Parts: structure tokens; C-alpha cells; sequence
RNA sequence: GUGUAGUAUCUGUUCUUUUCAGUGUAACAACUGAAAUGACCUCGAGGCUC
RNA sequence: UUACUAAGUCUCAUGUACUACAU
């Protein structure tokens, strides 16, 4: 008949909880197109204070990690403070391991203190090498530190049994360890130097190693002598299949963190830009790729502009320049909206042209051209009006017009293209890019 | 006050007979 | 894996070897010739190397191949006291720039006068002993002397807050003052 | 030039509950049982310690 | 002038032989 205890220690912050929806997909694409699996994720957090750590905590966090919170960070903290399962993918080094001390220390804190007979430990830390779980558990007594009510014990192989039975012998509220010393531990003297009757908080870190270092025996039969609606969550850099099984097998209703496994836009999608210093350059370069697609002769092209307005100008400019184009946009009655539709599905090598706001849903089969005539200023509708294009291998190409004065513009490209894609253009277009998206940056 | 600053054989150890120390009278 | 190196045969009586060790024997098989150990494969040669035993015979191999004037003073001893016992001050007076006119040449010049318990002991003529002397010596000026029957007189509790200028010695920083302007010496 | 079951032998790797008592052993090893918690002093060692 | 002795157990891999059994 277990215990009840606590697990959700989350308070969203109002300001985040002020977000839209269309607020949180933007702040997931910025922060390396974070993405996410499952139902019922919060928000991410994007400062420490969001939170609500003690401020003893933020003294001693900052301190403990400088800079802004990593995109791991940013997701994982609040996901796991409200007690979810969670599996997170992210690189060495990306900052994952206060993403669950924290809500750890959190849990365990709240709990009634180990009894007389109880040995603990509350929260349990697996790592496949000693190495790692020594670095964890320095991570952890810099927080056991100030405060005597939590201790951890560290329990690896290439290591001194007795030493650490000393230590386990006057009780621990948080176990580090490697998986078979820990199993080793758990079956010595009948089982009675170390209980997991009261752990509630299992975390796996570098979890694919685990499997490569031959653990899936021990961390199986560990996970069997937890409560079953413990709280876990899987860290690692890696989502091999025998990880994606025992996920299957450990977690319940988990949410999964991926922190830019691959690209915010189809890697197909050849993306390029050309900055341009006047309306007028752009409309000329406008034209000439317009002209200079004919060369490369189904191809179709999509003209994308910010506004009705524009959309309006530059058709008729377009016109008195002797090219022709489907113009849609929702000021235009939906009656002329379908007759440019079908004309454009129609007509072999035609142009549409748009307003960036319908590209999501745009009925039309893909396209081999999308020019971005005004840049756009979100990643979200960068992706819409770019996935335009996309279609595996038969992809095609987007390019966006910027202007010099465009920063966030220049912010949101360097972010989205591939090294290589700036690479092969012009490489003083590629540095006014990266200048123009630095100043952007520091603007905030 | 004053503090500035400018600018390994585990088991043959046992199997050698140290399970259990000898001594020479 | 053998990285295209060729290892030549032991009998082939030695191109310079990356490890002059592994070698092979008049058979086929690839030995350590310190380690004395067989290896069928390069690979079983590689664990060799990486392996502790290896690096043992390594550092014992390393191991084998390291393989006065004499001028009386005065003196004026007055007993004192204070608070709570009873202890003793010695007030000595130096030369007046009579003959310290002709040495300065900041030799020791520095160097205040010295004081010393001793054990009679031990002297030139030994004869009769069994008590102290608190010894008092300056370069050119003759040794004093001070006889002390008691045991102990004066001899304090942690005077001052312990403070770590040794000097000579704790009796000298502890109780003693030079009047170097006036070249007068007290002592308690 | 194959597959089923199974065996032996290298080498690599690594040191399993600090102790006590019994079995066991040539002595080990190994096996069998239990379990301190707290305080202090000198340079992991030490206590007619409580 | 260095007065002559080291591997063992476990674990997870590699090296190499082998034994019944079937095409």
C-alpha cells in the first residue's frame, strides 16, 4: 500500500502563461527548434526567475551556470518540475544536468526526512561510466552543501565497496550510481544496507551508453523494484532503438525534448538570399530571376509578399513589366481567389503570387521556385512559406530578398540555412548576414 | 586582512596473505 | 592493424622500431621480450600494450635502467615586583662614543645585545656547578653573568597575544628592551 | 565454402557487506549467520576512551 | 651493485582449437 507523495513543483510564471500558443511554436523554433512529443507539455521557461527558485538558489546557481538558459534548459526545467516523465535528447555539454537536479532537489525536499530505519535513498542518479556519475554528484553537493538536510552518496565500480559502505550505513537521501555496483549493493547482506522503497525520482543520464555498456539487465531489474509511478526521466545524446524500447517499458504518458535533430526546414530546400539596398533592386532582381528560371526549362514559382497592399503594387509593377502572375490575397473576393488558383494549377511554368500569411495552407501541389519578396520576420512562417518548396527529393529552392535594414530578417536566415548554404553564395552577402543578424542579437 | 591577490592488484593483494595481518615477533 | 610497420624476427640481430619491444621468435608468434608474454594476434598484441601488466614491466625497466675586547660592563641588578609575583631587571650600560668611533661599518652594527640561560655545567675550569646564569653578550664588550638559585622567577604565562617574531628566541622578544639611542640594555 | 547442440583454451578487464563468530582450509581461499549509533584527540594508523 | 619469481578469482570482449550431431 505505497505512499502518496508529491511530484508536480511547477508554478508558471504569469508572464509565460500570458504566451499564445502560436507564441510558444515561435519561442521552440528560436531557441535551436525544439521539439516536442506528448501530451500537455508547459511552456518553456526563457530566464532563470521564471521558476521560482529561493534566492539563495539563484545566488548559488549563478555561481553554478553562466548565461543564458540552454534550449534544454529552457524546455526540460519546467516539463520536469511538473513531475512528467520525460525523454530528453540533447548533446554532452548542452547543460542537462541541472534541467533535473533541480526539480530532484525539489522532490526530495518535500518529502518527510528518512526515518530512523529508513536508509533511502529518495532520488536515485544512474550513469554508465564512473566518471560521469562523479560529475554528477559533484553537481549535487554543491547543492547538498548549504543545506545538511540532503546528502548524496556516489556508487561506482572502479571504486572501494567498504568506503561506500560506510558512507550508506548512516543513511542517503540521493543515490549516484553505476548500474552494477548499485544492483551489487541492493542484493548484499539480504537487501538491508539499502531500500527503494523510498524512491520516487529515478534520472538515467547518457541513457544509449547504458545499453552500449552492456547495463539493460541491470537499470531493468532497478526499475522493477521502483514504484511504478515513480517520476523518471531519460537524458542522452543518442535515441537508438533498444533506448526507444525501454522507454516504452519505464515511463508513462513521457514527454519527449529534441533539441535540433535535424533542420527547421527540409534539408532538400536549397535556401539562398541576395541583400538588396532599395525596393527598386529588389524588384529588379525580382526579374531577373524570373527571366533566368525560363533558361532551366512542371516549374512553377510562388512570389511571397507581407501584405495586401504590396501584393496589389506588385502585381500591377510586375505587369507593366510584361510578366504576368496569379495574385491571391484575402481582401481579393474568394470567387477571384479560385479563378487565380485554378489558373495557376492550370497554366504550364506559372507564378503566383502571394501574401506570406496563406502559404500554410495554400491547395496547390509543390513548387520548384518560392521567392520571399519581403523577408519574413517570424521562423514560423519562414517554414511555411519555404516548405512551399519542399518534397523530399525533388525539392526545390526558396530565396529571399532582404534588405540591409532587415535585422531580424537576417537573424531568422542565418538561423535557418545551412553552413553550406551560406557558404556557396558571395561572401560579402554572407558577412553584411552575419553582421546584420549579430547587431540584431545584442539588440535584445 | 591582507588576503590581496595582484593583477590496483585487488584480489592478490588479499591472495598475497593480507586478508589477515602477520606479524614477526 | 599492424600499420604496415615491419617488426623484424629476434634472431635477425638488429631503421628504428616504434617499440622496441614486441618482437618475433625464432617461431611464428609475437612475444614482449620484457614482459616475456606470447601473443598469437597483432590485436592481442595492442590489448598487450594497453594492458597494466605491460606498463609494470615498463616502469621496472625504466627503474633498472636508473639502476673581543673583553671589557667588564656595568651591571645594575635591583629587585623588583609586580602584578603577581616577584621578578628580577638588569640594567646595563654601554661605551659613551669612546671607542665605538673607529667600526661602522654596518657589520652586526644592527644586532642588539644577546641574552642566554646557561647551566654552569659545563666551564672552563669545572670545578663546582649546580645553578644558572642569565648570560649577556655584545660583540666587542666581555660576557655577564647573573646567577640563579630559584628554580623560577618571573618566568610568565603567555604575556603578550602571541605574535610569531622569533628574534632568537622567546626569552629575548618575550622580556628584553635596547635603548640603542642611549646604548641601555634592560632585562626582565 | 555449411547448420544444429556442446566443450576446452588464451588474452583483455576487475575487484566484490568496513567487521565479528562458525564451517572449511596445510594456511589461505571459499561457504554459512548477524550488524552501530553518537562524541572526542594526534600523525589511512592509533584508544586499559566514554 | 637489481642478489634472481610473478599470473590468479569476477566481468564483459577478442584469439584459437575441439567434441557429439545434420545435409
Amino acid at each position: 500500500e505505497l505512499e502518496p507523495f508529491q511530484k508536480n513543483f511547477y508554478i508558471e510564471s504569469e508572464t509565460v502563461s500570458s504566451m499564445s500558443e502560436m507564441e510558444v511554436e515561435e519561442l521552440r523554433l528560436s531557441l535551436d527548434n525544439i521539439k516536442i512529443k506528448g501530451t500537455g507539455c508547459p511552456k518553456p521557461v526563457t530566464k532563470w526567475s521564471q521558476l521560482g527558485l529561493s534566492t539563495d538558489t539563484m545566488v548559488l546557481i549563478t555561481k553554478l551556470h553562466f548565461g543564458s538558459l540552454t534550449p534544454i534548459q529552457s524546455q526540460a526545467l519546467p516539463a520536469i518540475m511538473s513531475g512528467r516523465d520525460v525523454i530528453g535528447i540533447s548533446k554532452t555539454g548542452s547543460g542537462k544536468t541541472i534541467s533535473y537536479l533541480l526539480p530532484l532537489l525539489r522532490q526530495v525536499k518535500a518529502q518527510r526526512p528518512l526515518s530512523k530505519h529508513e536508509t533511502g535513498p529518495m532520488g536515485l542518479i544512474l550513469a554508465p561510466t564512473r566518471e560521469l556519475a562523479l560529475q554528477i554528484h559533484e553537481e549535487v553537493t554543491k547543492f547538498t552543501e548549504a543545506d545538511t538536510s540532503i546528502r548524496s552518496v556516489c556508487c561506482t565500480g572502479g571504486s572501494e565497496m567498504k568506503k561506500q559502505i560506510t558512507d550508506l550505513k548512516r543513511g542517503t537521501e540521493i543515490v549516484v550510481a553505476t548500474p552494477g555496483r548499485f544492483i551489487d549493493i541492493l542484493t548484499l547482506n539480504d537487501g538491508k544496507l539499502l531500500s527503494t522503497k523510498r524512491i520516487t525520482f529515478v534520472v538515467m543520464d547518457e541513457a544509449d551508453r547504458l545499453f552500449d555498456l552492456g547495463f539493460e539487465p541491470q537499470i531493468t531489474q532497478i526499475m522493477k523494484t521502483v514504484r511504478p509511478d515513480k517520476q523518471c526521466v531519460l537524458f542522452s545524446a543518442t535515441f537508438p532503438n533498444k533506448l526507444r524500447s525501454f522507454a516504452v517499458r519505464v515511463l508513462h504518458s513521457p514527454i519527449s525534448i529534441t533539441i535540433n535533430s535535424k533542420g527547421m526546414v527540409n534539408e532538400n530546400v536549397k535556401q539562398k538570399f541576395r541583400i538588396c539596398h532599395s525596393e527598386d533592386e529588389k524588384f529588379d532582381n525580382l526579374v531577373q530571376l524570373i527571366h533566368e528560371r525560363s533558361e532551366f526549362f512542371d516549374a512553377k514559382a510562388i512570389i511571397f509578399v507581407s501584405s495586401q497592399n504590396i501584393c496589389d503594387f506588385i502585381s500591377k509593377k510586375l505587369l507593366n513589366a510584361g510578366i504576368v502572375t496569379c495574385a491571391i490575397h484575402a481582401g481579393k473576393p474568394y470567387q477571384e481567389r479560385l479563378m487565380n488558383l485554378e489558373k495557376f494549377k492550370r497554366e504550364k511554368n506559372s507564378i503566383l503570387l502571394c501574401t506570406e500569411v496563406l502559404s500554410r495552407g495554400l491547395n496547390v501541389p509543390e513548387v520548384s521556385l518560392v521567392i520571399i519578396y519581403n523577408a519574413v520576420k517570424t521562423f514560423a512562417q519562414y517554414v511555411h512559406t519555404t516548405g512551399r518548396t519542399a518534397r523530399g527529393s525533388r525539392s526545390g529552392t526558396a530565396i529571399t530578398l532582404l534588405l540591409h535594414d532587415e535585422l531580424s530578417g537576417a537573424y531568422i536566415l542565418s538561423k535557418a540555412m545551412r553552413d553550406e548554404e551560406i557558404k556557396a553564395l558571395d561572401p560579402l552577402q554572407a558577412k553584411e548576414l552575419q553582421e546584420m543578424s549579430a547587431k540584431f542579437e545584442s539588440g535584445m | 586582512e591582507g588576503a590581496e591577490q595582484v593583477d590496483m592488484p585487488y584480489w592478490l593483494y588479499k591472495l598475497h596473505g593480507l586478508d589477515r595481518e602477520y606479524r614477526c615477533e | 592493424l599492424s600499420k604496415g610497420e615491419n617488426v623484424p624476427y629476434t634472431f635477425q640481430d638488429e631503421q628504428v622500431r616504434s617499440n622496441p619491444y614486441i618482437y618475433k621468435n625464432h617461431s611464428g608468434k609475437l612475444v614482449c621480450k620484457l614482459c616475456n608474454t606470447m601473443h598469437m594476434s597483432w590485436s592481442s598484441v595492442e590489448r598487450h600494450l594497453g594492458g597494466k601488466k605491460h606498463g609494470l614491466n615498463v616502469l621496472r625497466r625504466g627503474i633498472s635502467i636508473e639502476k673581543x675586547x673583553x671589557x667588564x660592563x656595568x651591571x645594575x641588578x635591583x629587585x623588583x615586583x609586580x602584578x603577581g609575583s616577584v621578578g628580577l631587571a638588569i640594567q646595563v650600560n654601554y661605551s659613551s662614543e669612546v671607542k665605538e668611533n673607529s667600526v661602522d661599518s654596518d657589520d652586526k652594527a644592527k644586532v642588539p645585545p644577546l641574552i642566554r640561560i646557561v647551566s654552569g655545567l659545563e666551564l672552563s675550569d669545572t670545578k663546582q656547578k649546580g645553578k644558572k646564569f642569565l648570560v649577556i653578550a655584545y660583540e666587542p664588550f666581555e660576557n655577564i653573568a647573573i646567577e640563579l638559585p630559584p628554580n623560577e622567577i618571573l618566568f610568565s604565562e603567555n604575556n603578550d597575544m602571541d605574535n610569531n617574531n622569533d628574534g632568537v628566541d622567546e626569552l629575548n622578544k618575550k622580556c628584553t628592551f635596547w635603548d640603542a639611542i642611549s646604548k641601555l640594555y634592560y632585562v626582565q
